[PDB]
């Protein structure tokens, strides 16, 4: 029917140009497009549903081209549109399951092909048009923060973490300009992108402490990408970190042409400076330094207090890493491990077996840790006696073997992960209510005397590109900031000098 | 005239936040005299320089909104002071003016354009410094994009110093001048573009270095992308060098040359066809290219398969040719060790399947060398795998709807355990309960009488799955199980007596439910339908209550 | 019998002027501000946290809070106070 209403249009056309007069033409459009369309709209609207859910494009277009010639037609289109793509993105999240709530490639790779499909039909059969592209885009901000991950989360946060962690596992160990693309794209949506922000500046960190980047031009056009998509500070932060990395980089060198004048060390040394203050990692547990080590320590705390007097150095154990040869086994082996696991195993030579305690106090490892480290060693099978009882005693299994020369036995614990991400949302949380309270005192220095409603008002125009706070928090940190003697009340509050 | 000058000396309070504040009031107020703009100006310039952070950003976002209200004078100050900051020793003098420069092409005529172009020409040439000819690269790029069509003038100024960099010793820089390239042959006359093309070929025609050939292949793939039919008359000179570079060892080469022949596939049909059997010849020829493995080499498989697809989905004319040569590669490449260059054959041999609804006839005298191939990747333990093989059978089915009737008993066994394997996801198992519901409307019901014994437990099983969407397809299937076991326009001697009392239980319990989803009540209120319809009569005492 | 080959660590810097405490208050940085202590625990108690700077200076949140009412300049250095960690 839509082909023969443009014949017939088109015949209509020729009729009227060819053997009547031209006050004609006007009137004849008119009557002809109303009688063969505007009749039968409630047809067209179901036939466009039916034809959104069997994917026909050209018949869609159809559509579009003859309803595009009566006023006030597209509305329902448009609305019909936008439920249908907010629907088949629920739905498609919705049949992941729960292996898309640890599955962050799984979750951004469905958003992704949800939003491509539907901005190719956008383009292709509706001409590109302004209605419709905004209701691709509000169904997209819908189904994007809330879906069912969210709901077994219960929190909203979910996504920009799993887009953060998507990333980072992208940037690890051609195509990949394509996806940061799209990863860019997909973040234009996302309501809270502080979280995505305190994440990507984690695993970045992460990143460059240990070394591991599949290349140096992948991470600058990902900051580039960050630079036109978010401000400005947080790109300075970044680079903090990376001007941090040079100039370990730079001591390191000097360090290395300072030890050939004097006797050489016993092993491969090498350090990563780093600012207290532009990094997230944190004080380590107690912890004894095993007695091979101490040369190149007191060396390089030696080397560090000549260059820089005013300076102390703070060693965190729980990020260095090394190797140990050993050579009391069946044949050569060479091992990848942390320094707590060079605790637990070099501690032991000539004895063959200790008791946890004992292990304790020559290692001086907390509980919680010490059993993490030593349930990694023993399912490693190079250690022998399921669970670890204060009276356990623990020995070596002698001739141990592994179908590869080169052993990696630095796994990440379970429990890790976890309370990580818990930390960091708590962190979220408390930033979430300084920057509130900054931006309320800013206010109020700024408008000596000011109301209540404007005062919210301009504290969410003022954080609205960050994250959209809440009146109860708000009105929280109103109160605090009262007991602070800050600002003084007058339901109006005026600035207290 | 009187907040604006309490703002401008608030602006320099030496506390952070009256400094902020002023400037969100003055960008409030842009957004809603000939003396007040100078000091404007200077302060927001000053200001790009600040210690707090927060500042800098705000006095970026201002810029923008600025050069709109600002008369034409002060723009131009605006553009010389940003590209002199461009080229400071400071990094934060760079980046933060890089920002600014950006912002200020983003909203935005003719006059600003020409002294940015000679500052950007100038900067990139020097090879000294490369962040600098970075951040330079990309501004040009942003500039060509949007209101690129007032560069006429300029246009053979900027081609003689983007040609130089693609030699550069940095791969950034090349992809980065590749798209100023492209950029600049989307909108630019006619003898730049015959002058770039032509020093394509000439330093083409001699190898000089490895590291070169590749970048000059992909460049003629971007503007292949980004020009289309303006690239066409020179087909005939481009093909014969790829031809001869496909040959050379070097795999990360080879890659290059069948993307750049997809290319021309793609954007040019119209004078790539004498070429089409060449490129097709090729594309078989390294298919199968795996010296190591006998029955890094994956991405020329990837490449060939994709060349293959984007061949196969344009023409139309060349079926009968296709279901000759190409066909039989697919079906013998099916079973191929890497499970991304599976997909991407899987894919291609569906686009053929979709190009062909005589070609019928061909595509029936193939189909048991599909199924026979598909029947050996059905056991495998990769969802894709079976994803891909299910979609495939779905596909031919619809194409020709009597094509499986000789292998059904074949077929049945591996639906039946997809269906029941726990490993099986949800995606797996609705598309395996598609793909039978499709195979059992368009057969013959005598077919399938021997295997409803074996059909009907999986499917009861599939109706009582807590998720609601393998509920509603089970009940679709049920439906037409309905339909198969007893027919009523046709006779059966099948006997459906055994059947009958585990549909109706499976199917009366998501009848009556007043909590399911709306498309579980619909699908469950016609299978119920159908069953009082076709085997109403064997009912017992339950026909009143239902 | 184990042999070590490499190791790579990773160590902070930090101003050793403070001897593990704040400046404005003598008491550790890991205790509560004087204003805290004195007082009863109250939600402002429980906002009670470190505060770092570009200077890489570390002082009670409270303490650089109170002191920046009335100055803009960082206690041991005459530079301006800008926050960037908590
Ligand atoms: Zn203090
Ligand atoms: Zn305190
Ligand atoms: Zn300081």
């Amino acid at each position: 029917y839509m082909k023969k209403a443009e014949a017939r249009l088109l015949e209509e056309q020729r009729r009227v140009q060819v053997y009547l007069h031209e006050s004609t033409q006007d009137e004849l459009a008119r009557k002809c497009e109303q009688v063969l369309i505007e009749k039968h709209l409630e047809i067209f609207h179901t036939e466009f549903q039916n034809l959104l859910d069997a994917d026909k494009n050209e018949d869609l277009g159809r559509m579009y081209n003859l309803v595009s010639r009566i006023q006030d037609g597209l509305g329902e289109l448009k609305k019909l549109l936008e439920t249908h793509i907010h629907n088949q993105g629920l739905a498609a999240i919705e049949k992941c399951g729960e292996a898309a709530l640890n599955d962050p490639k799984m979750y951004v790779q469905t958003v992704l092909d949800v939003h491509k499909k539907y901005n190719a039909l956008v383009m292709s059969a509706f001409n590109n048009d302004a209605g419709f592209v905004a209701a691709l885009d509000k169904a997209c901000g819908r189904f994007i923060n809330n879906n069912a991950v969210t709901k077994m989360a219960q929190s909203s946060s979910k996504s920009p973490e799993l887009l953060a962690r998507y990333c980072d596992s992208l940037l690890k160990k051609a195509e990949l300009e394509d996806t940061l693309n799209q990863v860019m794209v997909v973040f234009k949506y996302i309501e809270d992108k502080d979280v995505f922000q305190k994440f990507y500046a984690k695993m970045l960190a992460k990143r460059l402490v240990h070394q591991n980047s599949a290349s140096d031009d992948a991470e600058a056009s990902m900051i580039s990408k960050l630079k036109q998509a978010c401000g400005f500070e947080y790109t300075s932060k970044l680079q903090r970190m990376f001007q941090d990395i040079g100039v370990s980089k730079d001591l390191n060198e000097q360090f290395k042409k300072h030890l050939t004048n004097s006797e050489p060390l016993d092993l491969d040394f090498s350090i990563q400076v780093l600012s207290s203050g532009s990094w997230p990692f944190q004080q380590s547990c107690t912890f004894a330094l095993p007695s091979e080590l101490e040369r190149s320590y007191q060396r390089f705390t030696a080397f560090y207090a000549s260059r820089h007097s005013g300076r102390k150095l703070t060693w965190l154990y729980q990020l260095s890493k090394g190797e140990l040869v050993t050579n009391c086994f069946k044949n050569r082996y060479t091992l990848q491990a942390s320094t707590f696991q060079m605790a637990i195993l070099l501690q032991y030579n000539t004895e063959d077996a200790y008791t946890v305690q004992q292990l304790t106090d020559s290692t001086q490892i907390k509980m919680d840790i010490l059993a993490q480290v030593l349930q990694i060693l023993l399912k490693s099978k190079l250690l022998v006696l399921v669970e670890l009882k204060p009276d356990t005693l623990i020995k070596l299994y002698l001739g141990y073997k592994n179908k590869k020369l080169r052993v990696n036995i630095n796994v990440p614990m379970k429990t890790e992960q976890k309370q990580e991400q818990e930390t960091t949302h708590k962190n979220i949380e408390e930033d979430r209510k300084l920057l509130i309270q900054a931006a309320i005192v800013r206010i109020m220095k700024m408008r000596k005397v000011l109301k209540h409603q404007q005062l919210l008002g301009e504290v969410l125009t003022q954080l609205s590109s960050r994250f959209k706070p809440r009146v109860p928090v708000i009105k929280k940190c109103i109160d605090i900031l009262i007991e602070k003697e800050y600002l003084e009340r007058v339901d109006t509050y005026s600035y207290l000098a | 005239s009187y907040h604006i000058s309490n703002l401008l000396e608030k602006m320099t309070s030496s506390d952070k936040d009256f400094r902020f504040m002023a400037t969100n009031d003055l960008m409030t107020e842009l957004q809603k005299d000939d003396d007040s703009e100078r000091k404007v100006v200077k302060m927001i310039l000053k200001l790009l320089e600040d210690k707090n952070g927060e500042v800098q950003n705000l006095a970026v976002k201002c810029l923008g909104p600025l050069v709109s209200k600002v008369k034409e004078y002060q723009v131009e100050t605006i553009v010389d002071t940003l590209c002199t900051n461009m080229l400071s020793d400071k990094e934060q003098l760079r980046d933060i003016s890089s920002i600014g420069l950006k912002t200020v092409i983003g909203e935005l005529a003719a006059n600003v354009c020409k002294k940015i172009t000679g500052r950007l020409t100038s900067a990139i040439a020097k090879q000294e410094d490369v962040s600098v000819q970075l951040e330079a690269l990309d501004i040009m790029a942003d500039m060509l994009s949007r209101q690129g069509g007032l560069l006429v003038n300029f246009h053979p100024s900027i081609l003689t110093c983007l040609l130089p960099q693609l030699t550069s010793p940095r791969l950034a820089v090349r992809k980065r001048t590749i798209i100023a390239l492209g950029h600049l042959v989307m909108s630019c006359g006619n003898i730049v573009f015959v002058d770039l093309i032509e020093h394509l070929l000439s330093e083409l025609s001699k190898n000089d270095s490895m590291s070169t050939t590749r970048t000059y292949i992909q460049c003629i793939a971007a503007i292949s992308r980004q020009a289309g039919h303006r690239i066409g008359e020179y087909l005939e000179k481009i093909i014969p060098l790829v031809v001869k570079f496909c040959n050379v060892d070097d795999d990360e080469l080879r890659e290059y040359c069948i993307q750049a022949f997809e290319s021309f596939v793609r954007r040019c049909p119209k004078e790539v066809y004498p070429h089409v059997s060449t490129i097709i010849n090729i594309c078989l020829k390294y298919l199968t290219y795996d010296p190591n493995y006998n029955y890094m080499s994956w991405k020329v498989r990837r490449a060939a398969a994709k060349c293959l697809d984007a061949v196969v989905s344009t023409r139309h004319e060349m079926l009968p040719e296709f279901y000759k040569t190409v066909s039989p590669a697919l079906i013998s490449r099916f079973k191929e060790r890497e499970e991304n260059v599976k997909a991407d054959v899987f894919h291609a041999y569906l686009s053929l399947l979709k190009q062909t609804r005589t070609p019928l006839t061909m595509l029936q005298s193939q189909v048991p060398n599909i199924v026979k191939a598909l029947h050996k990747q059905m056991k495998e333990k990769s969802v894709k795998t079976r994803q891909c093989c299910f979609n495939m059978l779905t596909e031919l089915v619809n194409v020709l709807p009597g094509a499986l009737t000789q292998h059904i008993p074949v077929l049945v066994p591996g639906i039946i355990f997809s269906l029941n394997d726990k490993s099986s996801s949800s995606n797996l198992k609705i598309d395996a309960l598609s793909c039978l519901y499709v195979i059992l409307c368009n057969h013959s019901p005598q077919v399938f009488h021997p295997h409803v014994q074996a059909l009907v437990p999986p499917v009861v099983a599939c109706v009582g799955d807590p998720f609601y969407k393998i509920t509603s397809e089970a009940l679709l299937v049920t439906q037409q199980l309905v339909k198969v076991i007893r027919p009523l326009d046709q006779p059966s001697s099948f006997d459906a007596t055994p059947y009958i009392k585990d549909l109706f239980t499976c199917t009366i319990k998501r009848l009556k439910a007043a909590d399911i989803d709306q498309e579980v009540k619909e699908r469950a209120i016609s299978c119920m339908g159908q069953i009082i319809c076709n085997l109403g009569d064997n009912l017992g005492s339950d026909l009143p209550n239902t | 019998r184990f042999e070590v080959k490499k190791w790579n660590a990773v160590a902070l810097w930090a101003w050793d002027i403070v001897v593990d405490n704040c400046a404005i208050c003598r008491n550790h940085i890991m205790d509560l501000c004087i204003e805290c202590q004195a007082n009863q625990a109250s939600a402002t108690s429980e906002e009670c946290t470190v505060a770092w700077g570009v200077c890489n200076h570390a002082f009670h949140f409270h303490c650089i809070s109170r002191w920046l009412k009335t100055r803009q300049v960082c206690p041991l250095d005459n530079r301006e106070w800008e926050f960037q960690k908590y």
